[PDB]
């Protein structure tokens, strides 16, 4: 169960490239994605007239199915 | 509608794990959830068990009600990113989906792990969007490195680089989701559908 004994150089070499991170002012994921499952879901989701949200999420479970198909 | 953020910090989780099993807070713990008719103020999830109190402040020594409302353990573990997965509590994966908020995520994610425990004729489909959710933690760890999709790595790399303010914490988790672990809530999921 205890941890490899290079966790301690492992976190201290993690965190100094999380370091170099924060001071990139780069500190974002920025990237353009498409996936087409997630696409659709969200679709489904934003174009539904439900307003519950457990609900609206049921139907467009429901919605992705019949449209995947 | 309540305000979803993922936080990590040092000593939350530990004043909000310690309240749990304070006696006195077991008394208005079911004045909130009456008061909110046991749903998850943060994304409409309803249950009779499971359900936790978090803290709108952050700051869980203002036990005051006006500050609790009812989470399910979806939107809780948002709160301790650190936290999610160590000893049992919770578990989740972090993943770059812009296209879902976290509240969003997390109804849906109710929605198919019931699709997925009982098979009604979708379990297919849910396990699909399941997949190809959990397949967005690469991109967080092409930008921030090998592991640091598991919460409890990513929230330890903030916290002990002594990430303070506000304006940094809500770019590193940019369009960044918790998606909650079908495997580790495999005991609430099929209780809430039991009951
Ligand atoms: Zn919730």
């Amino acid at each position: 169960e205890p941890p490899p004994d290079d966790y301690l150089m492992k976190l201290q070499k993690q965190l100094a490239s999380f370091q170099s991170i924060l001071e990139s002012g780069d500190l974002s994921i920025n990237k353009a994605v498409e996936n087409e499952e997630i696409t659709l879901i969200s679709k489904a989701l934003k174009e539904s007239t439900i307003v519950e949200p457990i609900e609206r999420g049921v139907a467009a479970l429901i919605a992705f199915h019949g449209q995947n198909e | 509608r309540c305000e979803l953020k993922l936080i990590a910090s040092p000593g939350s989780w530990r004043l909000y794990s310690a309240r749990k099993i304070d006696a006195r807070f077991k008394s208005y713990e079911q004045k909130i959830f009456q008061r909110d008719r046991y749903t998850c103020q943060f994304c409409g999830f309803q249950a009779a068990l499971y359900q936790d109190i978090v803290n709108l402040d952050g700051d869980y020594t203002n036990n005051r009600l006006s500050n609790l409302v009812t989470a399910c353990c979806f939107c809780a573990q948002c709160f301790f990113v650190e936290s999610v997965g160590v000893g049992g509590y919770g578990g989740g994966t972090l993943i770059y989906l812009p296209e879902l908020t976290q509240a969003e995520l997390n109804s849906l994610c109710h929605v198919l792990f019931c699709a997925i425990t009982n098979d009604t004729g979708y379990k297919s489909s849910a396990q699909n969007i399941y997949r190809s959710f959990k397949f967005r933690s690469q991109i967080v760890e092409e930008k921030f490195g090998e592991g640091t999709s598991d919460p409890a790595i990513f929230g330890q790399l903030m916290i002990d680089s002594g990430v303070n303010s506000e304006e940094i914490r809500e770019k590193l988790f940019k369009n960044i989701r918790l998606l909650p672990s079908r495997a580790k809530f495999r005991k609430q999921i099929e209780k809430w559908a039991a009951a």
